[PDB]
């Protein structure tokens, strides 16, 4: 199947994917204010599938450490969120096998959408107040059925994001991190043999979210 | 097949925002019938490989947006009320409009009796938005209507870059091209946020990188471009020429400078007059009565045959390099440090990285932009990267030049089709009242009598002869000459350009302003003048995408619609997707683009408006006569349409220009209707015409070049990503400017592993060489009346070397390194008042974008996921300013000046420090641009409520980077 490696150590939070995301599907906006930062919308929601967090860190000397993370779903290889759902109803939660897409459909209506995103432990699902119905990040999957990239990926400027085949995507991940490493002693990856959205994070993940990591 | 898609037709288009000019693929419904249904970026153009960033990916939701206007609407004088019009009336009472405010102000000649043939009654602001062949056409109209009130966003944007640039090397231009910045060893961001305002820029930064260069983010501000580079340091607003200026003595005591490089190719070795002196702030020839120098005083020693002396030993003490040394020893680090607030250990960290690209198999580069131009000292604060740029051999280069990023998707064009009050396109200057016959206006160019000297504006002649051919096809040259406004030779140019004119708006002065695709209520500095002086209007013209705070200025904050008299006529043009043309990138290359789906309900491309525009005018001529109607009447506007509509290609033809007859030059036979190949083949003597001898090359008779996609290179292009035949640049495919400078005597390059151009069996291989020569025979500036890179430079109204002076407000009022606080020339209006160190206005105001708006935001905060992202006007401040000030991150504050106040919600962050000069701390609060109360909700009101209308002696910018404001919290 298919996988994301997003290298955090090139992110300039221009936030393009989180914009292409919502051009490629044609959702709507939210309704925001300013509450003392760049980050906005504050979170995911049924409408907004990814959104670019953004945290500052002291660091001695001038300037600070400013991570930058575009949360999305991870594509789990054995997705909680689909345990859950299946309780409710089967059909709700379904797989690609083939690209690796985890997808919500419309059957989420009929399951309890706050159990659902309890089981994901990166805290993914968003519930509409209206209908009930769950939604996140789907991998884009029609464009990656027709050979395309996910719009996030195709519309980055700084090659943070990265799609491909897992068995180069893994293989890409391990090579950037020792590099990335040389520079940013606490690098990781996020749980890369859990999850097909492979991030690379330059310091603790915890710092650039509570549930960037499992 | 994508579902989305299908029955979609697939064109490519050209961002219509920042000047990186990023590829687009619009899919247009039902085969290109129906609305745009898809908008993302084309991963075959060299630029972005198909990467956008958020502005570029939402280009579908300004295009496809249901507020965007959609037909003609008209306020009535002391109207509450816009009424929908047609197009018909709209123009038709335009029309009377012009001709009557034209019939009661023209002046055939002025006081002096010298004939200028003008309109001095009405105005004209843009624009940068407009293709390239609507700029060409807007100018001439404007120009045949006898106007020279003409400019555009570029004189509040890159105005200083274009003298500081052309003083140094011979052209204004950005030097060199994004693709080329993966070249360079260390990227110096300076005055830039170009991870924020040139997004897809930073995939080639970032490759330098990868390749091992040092990235450095120089900033008052930490921002989304200092978290990924390699050195952060703070710069407190206005003090660059001390960060500069040391960086110069740093080079010249350690000997850093490229020895040959200096010594051959900049004027180091030329010797400066005895007249030249500086003392205490002020260069020899100040005029204290007049506020202005006498730059005669300035001159270089002339040898008998009238060429500047030169000493190749640089032994002479009146060398320029000896008095460069003498003027730059006061900049030590100590006295830079506690001016800029930089601590010594940083500025010997990034002079230590940036000098070393001195080494000849090194380049370095700056990226600059708006944190150096507005500024008093705007020019001089570019000067200074220019010299230290020549001192190590950067310029001519691959992975150096001075990348001076230019803003709008076609400010590069727009400001090369002459839409500024100075210049005719090409760079031609507009005529004074003294120059009162062709031969009197072509005798004022310099000529050269150095046999190195290429001096390549002696070729002028053939340039405004073909210009004025373009134009006035039936009529000599020197007769045209005669239907073109002049300005007075007596005034300071800065009285025809944009500050000024609003003062003379203030006063009552016009009777009718275009707002041409410009958001001057928001976008001007002062904007609270702005706002009042457009009710002393008799008539706006506004042509926009949407209702703004210009076309509706007369119900903005405080106006009582019930008195204001203007008459605003709000005519919708199209989005760019809707339209083809070309748009001139910051590397000067000129893309072709093409339409998607057809114009937005009744909107109209800027092309069709004006020409229908232009049309009624001629034909009320026709009517009644009127004042010296020849230059309207006689116009060439055949060529510019064609099926009845505005002709994209034909005035893309004529830009470049034909043969209006048979023609030998540069013998070759050419025939009557053929394309001019290039500038080199334009004549004098009326045979050819060209709109634009920059466009001459750009569509021959091989076709549009502007239009080629072809990525195809030779190993030596693709080595360095010139991608040649990719579009086309002026001047004749040259992608990186000065690059003769760039090989030694011989023609091998000092880089050999990066060559720009290379001398390999009897030719020149690699980009287009920029000037003809066998290598050594010429001098490598062909622009430069001498042929050198001018460390020197005495043409600048405040002198030949940059000197610090403090903005014009500013929060000391000592200056370390001189008696002399402000620039002894700067532009300013007297009556207008200036907090300086005054502590009711104790803290550094500047202003700045963020990547999710546009400009005044008048575009973007119409888009919903640009709205989303950055809903509302925010003020970034310290913790430590946040604490004085008992203010929380979130909280409601009013930031006030001497000239407005606004609310804004704070952002406090320790991405902002106190600044410690002279050992106090100072603090800055930051501010975007991007607000007007039109819209949305709760977003807030323009920035330059707050900013002065005074800045740059040399071309007028304002001071919009650095001037003096309080923080309040709001208790509400
Ligand atoms: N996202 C986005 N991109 C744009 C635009 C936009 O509105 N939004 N506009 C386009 C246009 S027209 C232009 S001209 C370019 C301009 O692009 P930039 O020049 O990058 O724009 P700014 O953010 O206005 O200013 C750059 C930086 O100058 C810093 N600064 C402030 N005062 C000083 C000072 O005195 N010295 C120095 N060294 N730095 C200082 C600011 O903190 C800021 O980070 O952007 C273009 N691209
Ligand atoms: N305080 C402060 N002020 C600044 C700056 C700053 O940094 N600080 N930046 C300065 C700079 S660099 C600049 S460039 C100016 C910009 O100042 P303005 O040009 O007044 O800004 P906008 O009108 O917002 O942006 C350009 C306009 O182009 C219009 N447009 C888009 N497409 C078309 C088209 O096809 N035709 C027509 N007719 N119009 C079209 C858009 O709708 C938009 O209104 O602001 C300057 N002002
Ligand atoms: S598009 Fe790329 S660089 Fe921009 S915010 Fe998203 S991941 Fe980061
Ligand atoms: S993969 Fe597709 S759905 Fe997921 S974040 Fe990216 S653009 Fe949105
Ligand atoms: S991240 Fe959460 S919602 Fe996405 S596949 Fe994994 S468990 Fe499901
Ligand atoms: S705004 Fe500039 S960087 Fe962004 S997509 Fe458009 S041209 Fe490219
Ligand atoms: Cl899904
Ligand atoms: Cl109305
Ligand atoms: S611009
Ligand atoms: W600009």
């Amino acid at each position: 199947g298919k996988m994301f490696f997003v290298d955090l150590s090139r992110c300039t939070a221009c936030r393009g994917c989180q914009i292409a995301c919502k051009q490629w599907k044609n959702l709507p906006a939210e309704e925001t204010r300013n509450t003392g930062s760049h980050q906005n919308p504050p979170d995911l929601s049924y409408v907004t599938l990814k959104t670019v967090r953004f945290t500052e860190k002291s660091r001695k000397g001038p300037g600070i450490d400013w991570l930058f993370f575009p949360e999305q779903c991870r594509h789990c290889v054995e997705p909680p969120c689909k345990g859950q759902a299946d309780v409710d109803l089967e059909g709700a939660v379904v797989k690609d096998e083939t690209t690796g897409a985890v997808l919500f459909t419309e059957l989420t209506a009929k399951v309890d959408g706050e159990s659902v995103r309890s089981a994901c432990p990166y805290d993914i699902p968003r519930i509409d107040p209206v209908t009930k119905r769950l939604s996140k990040c789907d991998m884009c999957n029609d464009r990656v059925q027709n050979g395309l990239l996910p719009a996030c990926v195709k519309t980055c400027p700084t090659g943070t994001m990265n799609f491909g085949d897992e068995q180069e995507m893994l293989a890409l991940a391990e090579k950037r991190l020792a590099e990335v490493k040389k520079t940013y002693p606490g690098a990781v990856l996020g749980d890369p043999n859990d999850v097909r959205v492979v991030y690379l994070f330059t310091r603790d993940p915890k710092d650039f979210y509570e549930h960037a990591v499992a | 097949e994508l579902q989305k898609l299908q029955w979609a037709k697939q064109t490519t288009s050209i961002c219509c925002y920042c000047a990186v000019g990023c590829g687009l693929i619009v899919h247009t419904a039902k085969d290109g019938q129906g609305r745009a249904v898809n908008v993302e970026g084309d991963p075959d153009h060299p630029i972005n490989e198909g990467s956008l960033c958020p502005k570029g990916a939402s280009i579908f939701q300004l295009g496809e947006n249901d507020q965007r206007g959609t037909q003609p609407l008209y306020r009535a004088p002391f109207s509450d009320t816009w009424k929908p019009v047609t197009w018909d009336f709209a123009l038709t009472e335009i029309a009377k409009r012009i001709k009557k405010t034209r019939d009661a102000s023209f002046t055939e000649k002025n006081a002096a009796g010298d004939l200028v043939n003008r309109t001095e009654a009405i105005a004209s602001f843009g624009s940068a938005a407009m293709d390239n062949e609507e700029c060409w056409a807007y100018g001439n109209i404007l120009r045949s209507l006898g106007l020279v009130y003409i400019e555009h966003q570029a004189r509040i944007x890159h105005s200083p870059t274009v003298p500081a640039l052309a003083e140094s090397f011979g052209r204004g231009a950005m030097t060199n091209h994004w693709n080329d910045l993966a070249n360079s060893d260390c990227i110096l961001i300076m005055g830039s946020n170009a991870a924020e305002n040139h997004p897809i820029a930073f995939k080639w930064v970032l490759r330098a990188k990868d390749k091992g260069a040092t990235l450095i983010h120089v900033d008052p501000r930490f921002t989304r471009t200092s978290a990924r580079c390699d050195v952060y340091a703070p710069i407190r607003s206005g003090a660059d020429i001390p960060f500069l200026g040391g960086l110069i003595k740093y080079i010249l005591d350690n000997k850093l400078y490229f020895t040959d490089y200096v010594r051959e190719y900049t004027n180091a070795s030329l010797i400066v007059g005895e007249k030249f002196s500086f003392k205490d702030g002020l260069f020899s020839g100040y005029d204290a009565a007049n506020k202005k120098y006498d730059k005669s005083m300035w001159a270089f020693e002339l040898d008998a045959n009238g060429v500047p002396k030169r000493d190749p030993a640089l032994k002479h003490p009146r060398c320029v390099i000896n008095l460069l040394k003498k003027h730059y020893e006061r900049y030590n680090l100590d006295k830079v440090a506690a001016i800029t607030g930089t601590s010594k250990e940083q500025l010997q960290q990034v002079y230590k990285a940036y000098a070393a690209t001195g080494k000849p198999d090194k380049a370095g580069t700056i990226m600059y932009a708006m944190g150096w131009t507005q500024h008093s000292v705007g020019v001089q604060n570019i000067r200074a990267m220019a010299m230290i740029q020549l001192l190590l051999g950067n310029i001519g280069v691959a992975g150096g030049g001075v990348n001076a990023l230019r803003g709008e998707s076609n400010v590069q064009g727009s400001t090369d089709q002459g839409l500024l009050a100075h210049i005719w396109p090409g760079y031609n200057p507009v005529p004074n009242s003294k120059a009162a016959t062709l031969e009197l206006y072509n005798a004022a160019t310099p000529q050269s009598k150095d046999p190195m000297s290429v001096n390549w504006w002696q070729n002028r002649p053939k340039y405004v002869a073909s210009y004025l051919k373009a134009l006035y096809p039936d009529e000599e040259p020197a007769a045209a000459y005669d239907y073109l406004p002049r300005i007075d030779a007596g005034r300071k140019l800065t009285d025809y350009f944009w500050l000024n004119i609003f003062e003379k708006m203030d006063k009552g002065e016009f009777k009718g302003l275009f707002a041409w695709g410009m958001n001057p209520a928001c976008g001007g500095a002062n904007a609270n003048k702005n706002r009042k002086a457009m009710g002393k209007l008799e008539w706006l013209v506004n042509v926009n995408l949407f209702e703004n705070e210009t076309s509706s200025f007369w119900k903005g904050p405080g106006m009582n619609p019930a008195e204001i008299g203007t008459e605003v006529f709000f005519l919708p043009c199209c989005v760019s997707i809707e339209k083809e043309g070309s748009v001139a990138n910051s590397g000067r290359w000129m893309q072709w683009r093409y339409r998607g789906p057809k114009p937005y309900a009744e909107t109209k491309p800027d092309g069709d408006i004006m020409l229908d525009m232009f049309k009624k005018v001629r034909e009320l001529y026709a009517k009644e006569g009127g004042a010296y109607p020849a230059p309207i009447a006689k116009l060439n506007i055949a060529d510019w349409e064609e099926h009845n509509e505005f002709s994209p290609t034909k005035v893309a033809k004529l830009m470049n220009g034909y043969f209006l007859k048979d023609t030998e030059v540069g013998g070759k036979q050419f025939k009557k209707g053929q394309q001019v190949p290039s500038f080199a083949f334009l004549t004098a003597d009326g045979s050819t015409c060209s709109g634009n001898w920059l466009h001459a090359g750009s569509f021959t008779d091989a076709g549009n070049l502007m239009a080629r996609r072809d990525k195809t290179q030779t190993p030596e292009q693709a080595r360095i990503g010139l991608f040649p035949n990719w579009s086309f640049c002026w001047p004749v495919n040259r992608r990186i400017l000065y690059n003769r400078a760039s090989v030694d005597k011989t023609g091998k390059p000092w880089n050999p592993a990066k060559a720009v151009i290379e001398w390999k069996d009897g030719k020149w291989v690699g980009d287009v060489v920029d000037g003809g020569g066998d290598p050594g025979t010429k001098h490598p500036f062909i622009m430069q009346t001498h042929g050198f890179g001018a460390l020197y430079g005495p043409g600048r109204e405040e002198g030949p070397f940059p000197e610090h002076y403090e903005p014009l407000e500013c929060p000391v009022s000592k200056n370390p390194f001189s008696k002399q606080l402000h620039n002894p020339v700067a532009f300013q209006i007297e009556g207008e008042k200036k907090a300086v160190a005054d502590p009711r206005y104790p803290f550094i105001g500047t202003t700045y974008r963020v990547t999710e708006h546009w400009q005044t935001g008048l575009m973007t905060r119409r888009c919903a996921w640009l709205v989303e992202a950055e809903p509302q006007i925010f003020c970034e401040i310290s913790k430590e300013l946040a604490k004085l000030r008992g203010i929380g991150n979130g909280d409601t504050v009013k930031v006030s000046s001497l000239r407005g106040a606004l609310e804004a919600v704070a952002i406090v962050t320790e991405r902002i420090r106190p600044f410690k000069i002279e050992g106090v701390d100072v603090h800055m609060v930051g501010l975007p641009w991007h607000y007007g109360w039109m819209v949305p909700k709760n977003g807030g009101d323009t920035a330059n409520l707050l900013t002065p209308s005074a800045g740059d002696p040399n071309t007028g910018i304002p001071e919009t980077k650095a001037f003096m404001v309080d923080v309040r919290k709001v208790w509400s």
